[PDB]
DNA sequence: GCCCTGGAGAATCCCGGTGCCGAGGCCGCTCAATTGGTCGTAGACAGCTCTAGCACCGCTTAAACGCACGTACGCGCTGTCCCCCGCGTTTTAACCGCCAAGGGGATTACTCCCTAGTCTCCAGGCACGTGTCAGATATATACATCCTGTGCA
DNA sequence: TGCACAGGATGTATATATCTGACACGTGCCTGGAGACTAGGGAGTAATCCCCTTGGCGGTTAAAACGCGGGGGACAGCGCGTACGTGCGTTTAAGCGGTGCTAGAGCTGTCTACGACCAATTGAGCGGCCTCGGCACCGGGATTCTCCAGGGC
């Protein structure tokens, strides 16, 4: 059982993401907000991917499941089949 | 004797597979029937869009002194061309990065 | 021992088009995967729109006309007019040949 | 007197660096643990393909970066240079995610 | 004396359902048109998702479990679980009948 | 002699038409084949969603002292229920209006 | 041939729309911006609708043509068939 | 001596009134002339069903009302009570329209 | 002098009578759903192969973390002024009701040509090998840039 | 005394050399696309009908346009304090490379039961057709809300 892995999304990593997003200056309260945002996003995507996986009667979440879930949420991904 | 086989892609003057596109249309549950010109038209369009993206991406690869197109070159091409950026507006290119855009209010004062 | 089951892609066709537009440029496996998914995505969009068009008009057949209207609904502006010209040219050449 | 860049010089340097590069910006093992932990709530004993985790990370990072761009716009709109949670919340509200 | 063509709609079934949930309550024709387009919209959403599920899994048949996975994908949460309950109850009752 | 005809809706205990849903699935270019339980399941789901919207809309109509649901009541039902508002998030209901919502900063400083 | 009909979307009409949108105070420059926005929106929708009309070989834009155009642009509209 | 409401009382009154109501807020005939003028550029001698014109007006007004909601949020974010063109532009940029 | 009541005045709501037109029920009827068999293949299932996912472990070092310091940015406060609101008046054209013409949507009938289906045959395309060169990686260097102190008009 | 270079430190762009593994190309083979037909119905076409779109017209009035105070909100400036950026030393786990094991993904062969299909039958649903009551409307009175002018602390 895994626990408290959202803290693995560290402040330096969030800062790097913000830099690629063009942000020059980051308030200290951004990091928890961003961890919550990322958690919500991943919950939606992973719920749909596991739905696709269970429908196929597999136990392994595949890249194709993830791609289909992203497509269903209007976030088409290229480069994984 | 039967005639020597000639692909439908060659009759239409295309590089994209007219016969394979016809099969994918018939077996894609799009309609009860598929006309003979539908796969030809669709292969021509797919080939045109491919050539557009590949032309822009080859320019972008050459502008980095590279000889091989990579996802970064594809992303640069797409996000720099206005209509391709509209067509792929909600598409994410893996390993594509972003465009180098800094808001001018963030730049240092001279 | 046994060869993997064959999996069709558009890779050789994308590569032919690439050798047409940039005779000296190559392409990585990841960029080719992106190109293949792009072709599949555009195919799906155009075929879905042509299917819906045939349904709205109570037709049983997807024809060049449905495909052309799907292209005009899906592509923005100049891309649409050029794609339409390519399609009509290819169909004219195909029917003039056989 | 040791050298110090002024507060924003290194930030702009980082912006240029990371908008130039394409590599992923989150650590892969922490992200994988996060994914597996989230998926535990939907079904037990799930396995993941390496490419499934990589696709999740590509999508997550693209989403977070685009969100940060919208957030930066909302912070500039209020005549700030510092992004704040209110900026993030406004961006996600206008997008139609809240 | 040209009788208009037959136009099918869900209006009568919407009216039966309404008389079940609110016996002393009617519905205007505009609201009924909205309810009809809602039934059609949701039918198309679920049917399209079941169609592409069957295609993803290389099946030829849309079955009750494709419909169930489509419902779980498209509906938000509690709606989805109550809808799955209603659907499986109906399929069980239908199978027991004949 | 033939047995008395029973609608599949009656066998399933449904008000929505199972036979019509079956035919709409078969003639809709969705799959090559349509299983027997798919129309039963789909009709049950449609009847349930209709019942949810109509229950909330009848409540909204009674709140305005009307005995007849109008688009306004449909809109108030949809936008006030969280999950229905998520389902119909990208949908415009004609003649539905909007939810009464004034931002608190715009109210007079009392 | 019609011309200059965007000015038929009057300043009070735009004010009524903004009131339904909850807006309390309206810059004088909002009205030209709103006209431009409405014109862009109508151009997109009507281009799609007339494409449907031309494909049907019709000369009359129908409510279904408008509804299909809107649904294609992700703005589904109930109440018109 | 003549009675005057203060600047904002009548604006809040109108907000409440027009959020209670559901009728269209643009004049039908000007909107219809606008629609026909816009369609002239796509195809000449076009005719419109009355219901087509009305569907267009419903869509347009719904779009503008939602846009003004997002614009109001943008203006309040910048500590104002007055919506401005830059608020509209920010909302449309965050949505992904400009 | 600043603030709390307290009437005016306006707006909104609540009641009640009118009247109409659309919801709602009813009646033929027809066409689509149900019944009842037939069949052939899609899929369920069992068995088997072997891919790749999981688990672990040692090591190297890149990245995270914690801390200190200062500075520049967020934010509150103040003042001005102008621009937007509220409102009374005049003007305009929307709206409504009605009439009339005919363009074209919608239907019907028919006929043919275009597409599905089949079968045969072979070549295009896929999996698999393989070699070399484009690019990834140091590595040292030549800039290009930032920042502070300093000299000076 | 506040402003522009000097130069120093820092970072980055840029040859240059190594090296390697992924890309591109060649080979074998097999399955799916083409060629050559036939059958039948989807649709192209013509004729016809009627409906519903457009165009006009005149009267009424709601609404738009306009102008005019005036207040309050936008915005600019200023000050202050704290919180974020930069940099530095310490810690820690990520990454990487290997080894090992087996769960389950993926394929294959059987066979059956489920769905398509088809023909006959009939009632569920649709159009049409009234018809009355729910709602719109109108007017009038009660209630609530806004606001400022003066009384009081």
């Amino acid at each position: 059982v895994l626990r408290d892995n959202i803290q693995g999304i560290t402040k330096p990593a969030i800062r790097r993401l913000a830099r690629r997003g063009g942000v020059k200056r980051i308030s200290g309260l951004i990091y928890e907000e961003t961890r919550g945002v990322l958690k919500v996003f991943l919950e939606n995507v992973i719920r749909d991917a596991v739905t696709y996986t269970e429908h196929a009667k597999r136990k392994t979440v595949t890249a194709m499941d993830v791609v289909y879930a992203l497509k269903r949420q209007g976030r088409t991904l290229y480069g994984f089949g | 004797t039967r005639a020597k086989a000639k692909t439908r892609s060659s009759r239409a003057g295309l590089q994209f597979p007219v016969g394979r596109v016809h099969r994918l249309l018939r077996k894609g549950n799009y309609a009860e029937r598929v006309g003979a010109g539908a796969p030809v038209y669709l292969a021509a369009v797919l080939e045109y869009l491919t050539a557009e993206i590949l032309e822009l991406a080859g320019n972008a690869a050459r502008d980095n002194k590279k000889t091989r197109i990579i996802p970064r070159h594809l992303q640069l091409a797409v996000r720099n061309d206005e209509e391709l950026n509209k067509l792929l507006g909600r598409v994410t290119i893996a390993q594509g990065g972003v465009l180098p855009n800094i808001q001018s209010v963030l730049l240092p004062k001279k | 021992k046994r060869r993997k089951t064959r999996k069709e892609s558009y890779a050789i066709y994308v590569y032919k088009v690439l050798k047409q537009v940039h005779p000296d440029t190559g392409i990585s496996s990841k960029a080719m995967s992106i190109m293949n998914s792009f072709v599949n995505d555009v195919f799906e969009r155009i075929a879905g729109e042509a299917s819906r068009l045939a349904h709205y008009n109570k037709r049983s057949t997807i024809t060049s006309r449905e495909i052309q209207t799907a292209v005009r609904l899906l592509l923005p502006g100049e891309l649409a007019k050029h794609a339409v010209s390519e399609g009509t040219k290819a169909v004219t050449k195909y029917t003039s040949a056989k | 007197k040791p050298h110090r860049y002024r507060p924003g010089t290194v930030a702009l340097r980082e912006i240029r660096r990371y908008q130039k590069s394409t590599e992923l910006l989150i650590r892969k093992l922490p992200f994988q643990r996060l994914v597996r932990e989230i998926a535990q709530d939907f079904k037990t004993d799930l396995r993941f393909q390496s490419s499934a985790v990589m696709a999740l990370q590509e999508a997550s990072e693209a989403y977070l970066v685009a969100l940060f761009e919208d957030t930066n716009l909302c912070a500039i709109h209020a005549k700030r240079v510092t992004i704040m949670p209110k900026d993030i919340q406004l961006a996600r509200r206008i997008r139609g995610e809240r």
